[PDB]
């Protein structure tokens, strides 16, 4: 995240760090939305031009986290992974189109003061929220700039005009994304980059209090360059597929 | 159920210094 | 390189 700042304890406990076994690094960003499923992007598990492919007993899943590096001893929690789930129609040749995937855990992680799973949101509460100008937030321990943050890193964003979105690139821009950002004329900044990948930008809704995710951390041209806007997965979407695969495969 | 709420914030009715400028935005 | 070693069990 750049431009951004550090988060308050226990803000996003729905944060997870898609965390690689060997060499120990991070991987990607991730959200918890039940007690055994993970939701994080396609292209941090499969992006064959960078000769990525992990597989399960490749990674870990943490939980509960603040620090990037620090083990936070009686606070985290370690998940192994059961299965991953990527969408049958994710586009890496391409432009990212459907980026999305699912990890189900070995096993149930316990929910407490910093592990809480975030809402998926209804048709309703989507078109209610995802509307240019709306604020969604998003998390992650990426890169500050195009170092490292010592702790989980936060940022609000307004959605853009989809006009906006397709003239700020020269990427393919489909119905199953969405940008986010300030215009160069708006006097704020912020973004996220790479590391957030994954990650969730979440919205609270007004009319129940509760967080949504609404869009999963996907792609951007450089970070935070002025007249460039980040580009989020839009969960809602492609919420067919995730209840399918969590009605499938419990 | 129980998704969305956190047990720092909103479970215990307090809010985290930003999520206002959300709720801001939402007009 | 800068990550704190995870218990071994993990
Ligand atoms: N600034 C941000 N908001 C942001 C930036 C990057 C990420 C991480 N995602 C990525 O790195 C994804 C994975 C494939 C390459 N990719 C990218 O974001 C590329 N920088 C981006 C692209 C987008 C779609 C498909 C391929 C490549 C692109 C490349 C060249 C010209 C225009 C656009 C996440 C967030
Ligand atoms: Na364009
Ligand atoms: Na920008």
């Amino acid at each position: 995240i750049v431009e951004g700042s550090d988060a308050e304890i226990g803000m996003s406990p729905w944060q997870v760090m898609l965390f690689r076994k060997s060499p120990q690094e991070l991987l990607c960003g991730a959200s918890l939305i039940s007690d055994r499923w993970v939701l994080t992007a396609a292209h941090c598990l499969l992006y064959p031009p960078w000769d990525k492919n992990f597989t399960e007993n490749d990674l870990l899943v943490r939980i509960g986290k603040h620090s990037r590096t620090r083990y936070e001893r009686n606070i985290e929690k370690i998940s192994m992974l059961e299965k991953i789930y990527i969408h049958p129609r994710y586009n890496w040749r391409e432009n990212l189109d459907r980026d999305i995937a699912l990890m189900k855990l070995k096993k149930p992680v316990a929910f407490s003061d910093y592990i809480h799973p975030v809402c998926l949101p209804d048709r309703e509460t989507a078109a209610s929220l995802l509307q240019a100008g709306y604020k969604g937030r998003v998390t992650g321990w990426g890169n500050l700039k195009e170092g490292q943050p010592s702790v989980l890193q936060v940022v609000n964003l307004p959605i853009v005009e989809r006009p906006v979105c397709k003239d700020s690139t020269r990427i393919r821009i489909t119905d199953n994304m969405f940008c986010a950002g300030y215009k160069p004329d708006e006097g704020k900044r912020g973004d996220a980059c790479e590391g957030d990948s994954g990650g969730p930008f979440v919205m609270k809704s007004p009319f129940n209090n509760r967080w949504y995710q609404m869009g999963i951390v996907s792609w951007g041209e450089g970070c935070d360059r002025d007249g460039k806007y980040g580009f989020y997965t839009h969960v809602f979407r492609l919420k067919k597929w995730i209840q399918k695969v969590i009605d499938q495969f419990g | 159920a129980d998704c969305g709420l956190r047990p720092l914030f909103e479970k215990k009715s307090l809010e985290d210094k930003t999520e206002r400028e959300l709720l801001e935005s939402y007009i | 390189g800068d990550f704190e070693e995870i218990p071994e069990e993990y």
